[PDB]
């Protein structure tokens, strides 16, 4: 029975009526005008633009547990020192004695 | 003292939540006469 | 066969034009080892949090509810002023919607079993994207703003912590060092 | 085919030597804590002002 | 949009940098195209946005230069009371506290909201050309050949005013004097 | 002791585990629940898992 | 048959002569023991570090930034390991070097050329001929700067005289 609770009660009913009202306002009109389109300064040939709009990529790779083990592999076995393993083709196994 | 309190709260909540959501996971079906 | 964002690096095999934010940038190559649907959903969700978070840093910092523990500009130090009671009932509000939008499916092995595309919780009240071109440009805009707002809340927050000054104030005062 | 399902199957497994189950989830930590504190206090504990 | 002086100014066969050739965006149709873009900004950014920015800078800076000069020759009555003797960039700081610059920002931003809408609409094929805000109340751009020329004058005077305003502001930073006082020194 | 705090929570820190650990357990349980056939049945218990 | 750089020695086998600045100079013969591409990447990276270091050594002596205090180049490292900046620089170098690790993994599989990162932000050496001449010039200047940075710093230690100073007064 307070003046401020009445005020908050009107605003609560406003927030409740917003979705049924403006969602339907959106449904009937919508931005399906076939001209509503986002515009940007950079040339669209190379904006790293999305292709196929929403894209969901089917996935059949390693399990999530295996994935976090791979990410753990960054500290357990990084690819750094393998660069300095010996010349892997043949190490000059037939290294001529003169050279 | 507070560190021990929060550790004990963590442990108790962990095991209680396991109990709660485990018996809520269709425990009645886990019998040998199902199907 | 070379990444556009990393010319020196070869393109991640998983990364592709179809994604809508792809510029070939996955130097680590997480894509190869996790559901890219899950990764995109995580990216868009973190960014949708941070996009609101930066504006919050900013609006809370200028205007605020006239309620007694709601007025403390430095957001970092504001989280604790408002009572956790409130912060918890909001955390619970976000829980409801987490499960509402995701429709119960909220694990990596279950989230996308219903065919929901990543990063969509079926929200589109305005700025309709039925136009694939419009969807295509809006998704790149959303991804770029997600990525930018990540850096943002990061800076704003770590910076508010560094100088106990909200965003707008700090720079104007810009007490350095 | 879900991690929670596998966990529930393991907890409610009739193949463990000692059955755990959901009541065992609460029993084993509590009983182990009681055993440990009882052994430690029985072998060595200062006098108590009862 | 035929180009005035095509052959002597703003057209093919007039390439500014002789050794180098211009980007493929710089075609012979654009206004004030002397084939000059060494750093190659044009291939990355769309030419419509670039010309919008050029014309906006030029139009702002012409007003800025004439303001920095006229503010020295004369002043509106009463500004000398509220604002003390205050030249280019000190007057900015004083007027910010005075609140005039807030009003300028508010109203120029209100206009620039529709400028943003115009840039968006042109970049999605509305058919509007850069800098064309439909503002010609005196009907002086009605004749097409005079409009052609006046476009290159607008571009070139915008460029000259940009360089000029940079000059006046940095001369003020050096000597703390206005344009008229600086020239008589 | 004897102060009357709700659930013994005298520090606000104690709430973080108390609310989050059930939420992580709830999230793990939801993956199980969403996989189930959640239509009604006329039986003493559900035999479908 | 025999290296032009070292005529008494025989030509090192892996150093065929394709890489820029290759004069068959590998007396100890590391190329025979390790991948030449990894060694080339190490050479280019160390040399680029050295070229920047040699320039900065002199630029600091002629001009130290006003917001920072004036210290001879070597005295600065110790200053900024505390000022804070030292951390910022070494922090960012590590950040770039993580993607350097990724590029090295590409290099091992042959998907990337040694010392190549597609950095021609302004298209300097976009001519095939020039990119060659530039590659030769780059490797020489790098090989020289490796010596120059060491001299600069070691001279300071033996003689407290920023190179410009010392040269002025021996
Ligand atoms: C209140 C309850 C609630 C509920 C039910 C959920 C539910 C979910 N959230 Mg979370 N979320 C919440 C609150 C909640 N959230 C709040 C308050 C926020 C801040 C705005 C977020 C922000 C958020 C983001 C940004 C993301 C999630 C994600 C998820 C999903 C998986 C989370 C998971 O398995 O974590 C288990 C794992 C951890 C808790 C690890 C945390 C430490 C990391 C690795 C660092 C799931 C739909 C993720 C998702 O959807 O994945 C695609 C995701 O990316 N949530
Ligand atoms: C932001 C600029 C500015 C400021 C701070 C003032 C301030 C003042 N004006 Mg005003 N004035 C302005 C612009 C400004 N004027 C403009 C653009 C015009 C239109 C031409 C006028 C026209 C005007 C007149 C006609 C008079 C003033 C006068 C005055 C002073 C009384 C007062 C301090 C009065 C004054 O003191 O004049 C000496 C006065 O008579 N002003
Ligand atoms: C305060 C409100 C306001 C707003 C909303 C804008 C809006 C705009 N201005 Mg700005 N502008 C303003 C005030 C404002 N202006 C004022 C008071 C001036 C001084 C005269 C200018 C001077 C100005 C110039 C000179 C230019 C713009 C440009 C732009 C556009 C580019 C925005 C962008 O890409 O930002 C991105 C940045 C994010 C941080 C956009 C229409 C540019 C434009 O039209 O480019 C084509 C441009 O060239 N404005
Ligand atoms: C090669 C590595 C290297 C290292 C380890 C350092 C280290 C240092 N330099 Mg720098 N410096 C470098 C290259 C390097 N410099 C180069 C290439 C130049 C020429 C432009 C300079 C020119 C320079 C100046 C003029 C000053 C420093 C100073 C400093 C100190 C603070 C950082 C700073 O302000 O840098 C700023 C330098 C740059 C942004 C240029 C480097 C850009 C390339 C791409 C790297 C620190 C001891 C300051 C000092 O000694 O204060 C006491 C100082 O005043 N340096
Ligand atoms: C955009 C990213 C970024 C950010 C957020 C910072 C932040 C900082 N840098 Mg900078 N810094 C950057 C890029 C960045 N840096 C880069 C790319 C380099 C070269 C690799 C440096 C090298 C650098 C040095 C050498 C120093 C700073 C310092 C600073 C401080 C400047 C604030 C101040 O006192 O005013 C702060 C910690 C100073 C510092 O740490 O002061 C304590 C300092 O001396 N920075
Ligand atoms: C059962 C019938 C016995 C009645 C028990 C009273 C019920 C009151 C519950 C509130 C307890 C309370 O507030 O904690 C308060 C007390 C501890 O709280 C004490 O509070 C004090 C000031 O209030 C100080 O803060 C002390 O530090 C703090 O220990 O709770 C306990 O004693 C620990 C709780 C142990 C719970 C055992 C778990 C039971 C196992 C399954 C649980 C059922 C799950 C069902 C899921 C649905
Ligand atoms: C959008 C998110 C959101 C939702 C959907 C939501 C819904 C409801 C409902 C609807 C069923 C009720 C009935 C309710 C009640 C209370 N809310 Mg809540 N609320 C949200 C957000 C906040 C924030 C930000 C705060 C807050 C608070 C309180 C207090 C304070 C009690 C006290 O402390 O005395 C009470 C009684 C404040 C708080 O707890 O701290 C002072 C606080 O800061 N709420 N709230
Ligand atoms: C989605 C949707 C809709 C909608 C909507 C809405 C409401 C969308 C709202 C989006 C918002 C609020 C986006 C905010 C983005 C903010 C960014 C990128 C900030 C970057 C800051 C940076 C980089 C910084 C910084 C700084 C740092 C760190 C340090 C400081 O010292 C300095 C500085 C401050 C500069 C509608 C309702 C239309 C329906 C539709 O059907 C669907
Ligand atoms: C004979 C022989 C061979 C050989 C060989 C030789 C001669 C090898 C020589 C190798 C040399 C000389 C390497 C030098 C590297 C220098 C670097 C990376 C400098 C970094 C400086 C930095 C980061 C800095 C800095 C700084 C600066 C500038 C500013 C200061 O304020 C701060 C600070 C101090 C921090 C071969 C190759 C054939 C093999 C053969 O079998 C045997
Ligand atoms: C108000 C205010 C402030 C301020 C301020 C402002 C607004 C400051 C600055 C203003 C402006 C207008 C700067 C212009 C700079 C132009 C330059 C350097 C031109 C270069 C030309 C070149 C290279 C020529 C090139 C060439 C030309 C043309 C001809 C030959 C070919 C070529 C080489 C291509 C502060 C910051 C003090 C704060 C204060 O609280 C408030
Ligand atoms: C210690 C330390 C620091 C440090 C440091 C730094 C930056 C140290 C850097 C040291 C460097 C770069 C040393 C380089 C030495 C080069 C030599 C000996 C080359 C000889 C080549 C010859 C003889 C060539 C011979 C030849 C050959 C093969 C072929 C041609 C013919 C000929 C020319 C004869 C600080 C300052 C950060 C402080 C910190 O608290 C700790
Ligand atoms: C601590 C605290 C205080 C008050 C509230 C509460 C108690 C809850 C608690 C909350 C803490 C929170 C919410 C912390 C969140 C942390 C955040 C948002 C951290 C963000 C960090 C971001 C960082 C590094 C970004 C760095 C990015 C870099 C270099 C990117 C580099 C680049 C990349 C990747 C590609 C292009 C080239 C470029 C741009 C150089």
């Amino acid at each position: 029975t307070a003046p401020i609770v009445h005020f908050g009660s009107v605003i609560s009913l406003w927030l409740l009526f917003a979705l049924p009202v403006w969602s339907a306002a959106y449904k009937a009109a919508g931005a399906d005008t076939a001209e509503w389109v986002g515009v940007s300064q950079v040339t669209e040939d190379a904006p790293g633009i999305g292709l196929y709009g929403k894209y969901a990529p089917e996935y059949d790779g390693p399990t999530f547990r295996e994935g976090l083990e791979y990410v753990l592999s960054f500290a357990w076995k990084p690819p750094i020192l393998i660069a300095w393993k010996p010349r892997a083709d043949l190490d000059r196994a037939m290294m001529d004695p003169a050279r | 003292m507070f560190t021990l309190k929060i550790v004990v709260y963590t442990t108790v909540t962990f095991f209680v939540s396991l109990f709660t959501f485990g018996f809520l996971s269709n425990d009645a079906s886990r019998n040998p006469n199902r199907k | 066969d070379r990444s556009y964002a990393m010319p020196f690096l070869s393109r991640p095999p998983a990364l592709d034009g179809s994604m809508a934010g792809d510029v070939g940038f996955d130097p680590l190559g997480f894509s190869n080892y996790f559901d890219l649907k899950w990764l995109r959903e995580a990216e868009l969700k973190h960014g949708r949090v941070c996009m609101l978070g930066c504006l919050g840093f900013l609006v809370q910092e200028q205007a605020n509810l006239p309620l007694p523990g709601f007025d403390n500009k430095l957001a970092t130090e504001a989280f604790f002023s408002v009572p956790a009671g409130g912060l918890w009932q909001i955390f619970f509000s976000l829980g409801a919607i987490e499960i509402i939008t995701n429709k119960g499916k909220l694990t990596p092995g279950s989230m996308f079993t219903g065919g929901r595309a990543p990063g969509d919780l079926d929200f589109d009240p305005l700025n309709l994207s039925v136009d694939e071109t419009a969807l295509r440009r809006f998704e790149l805009a959303e991804l770029k703003h997600a990525r930018l707002a990540m850096i943002g809340l990061g800076g704003m927050l770590h910076q508010m912590l560094l100088t106990k000054q909200a965003p707008i104030e700090q720079l104007t005062n810009f007490k350095s060092l | 085919a879900s991690a929670w399902e596998r966990f529930c199957s393991w907890i409610t497994s009739t193949d463990n030597r000692l059955y755990i189950g959901w009541f065992g989830v609460l029993m084993i930590p509590t009983l182990l804590t009681a055993t440990t504190v009882y052994i430690i206090a029985f072998v060595a504990a200062p006098p108590v002002d009862i | 949009l035929p180009l005035y002086g095509e052959g002597k100014l703003q057209g093919p066969g007039t390439q500014a940098i002789p050794g180098s050739e211009p980007p493929p965006a710089l075609d012979g149709t654009w206004v004030g195209d002397v084939g000059f873009d060494p750093l190659g900004f044009s291939r990355v950014i769309d030419m419509r946005w670039l010309r919008e920015a050029e014309l906006k800078h030029g139009r702002v800076c012409m007003l800025a230069a004439t303001g920095m000069i006229v503010q020295d020759i004369a002043l509106f009555p009463g500004v000398t009371k509220t604002f003390g003797p205050a030249k280019i960039t000190a007057l900015h700081d004083v007027a910010v506290k005075q609140g005039s610059m807030q009003q300028l920002l508010v109203w120029l931003g209100f206009l620039e909201i529709f400028g943003f809408v115009a840039i968006v609409q042109m970049l999605q094929g509305s058919g509007r050309q850069p800098g064309d805000f439909g503002f010609d109340p005196l009907n002086c751009g009605a004749n097409t050949d005079t409009l052609a020329r006046r476009q290159l004058v607008e571009l070139k005077n915008g460029r000259l005013a940009m360089i000029a305003t940079g000059g006046m502001i940095h001369h003020f930073f050096l000597t703390g004097k206005g344009p008229i006082e600086f020239i008589t020194t | 002791e004897g102060t009357g705090e709700a659930l013994g929570i005298d520090d606000t820190r104690l709430i973080v585990p108390v609310i989050l650990i059930p939420v992580i357990t709830f999230i793990l349980y939801a993956g199980f629940a969403s996989e189930q056939d959640n239509e009604d049945f006329f039986d003493t218990y559900d035999q479908r898992r | 048959d025999f290296s032009a750089a070292v005529p008494f020695l025989k030509r090192p086998s892996n150093l065929d002569g394709t890489l820029a600045g290759d004069v068959g100079f590998d007396p100890l013969g590391f190329s025979d023991v390790f991948d030449l591409r990894v060694l080339r990447e190490a050479e280019l990276k160390h040399g680029r570090f050295a070229m920047l270091a040699v320039l900065g050594f002199l630029v600091q002596e002629v001009y130290t930034f006003p917001f920072f205090p004036k210290m001879a180049p070597v005295d600065a490292h110790d200053y900024f390991v505390t000022q804070g900046g030292g951390s910022q620089i070494i922090f960012w170098i590590s950040f770039v070097e993580i993607f350097g690790v990724v590029a090295l993994f590409e290099l091992i599989q042959g998907k990337r050329d040694a010392g190549d990162f597609a950095f021609d932000p302004l298209g300097l050496g976009k001519d095939e001929a020039t990119l060659a001449r530039y590659k030769v010039a780059e490797i020489k200047h790098a090989r020289l700067a490796m010596i120059a940075i060491g001299g600069f710093i070691h001279q300071f230690w033996v003689t407290k005289q920023t190179v410009l100073e010392q040269l002025g007064n021996f």
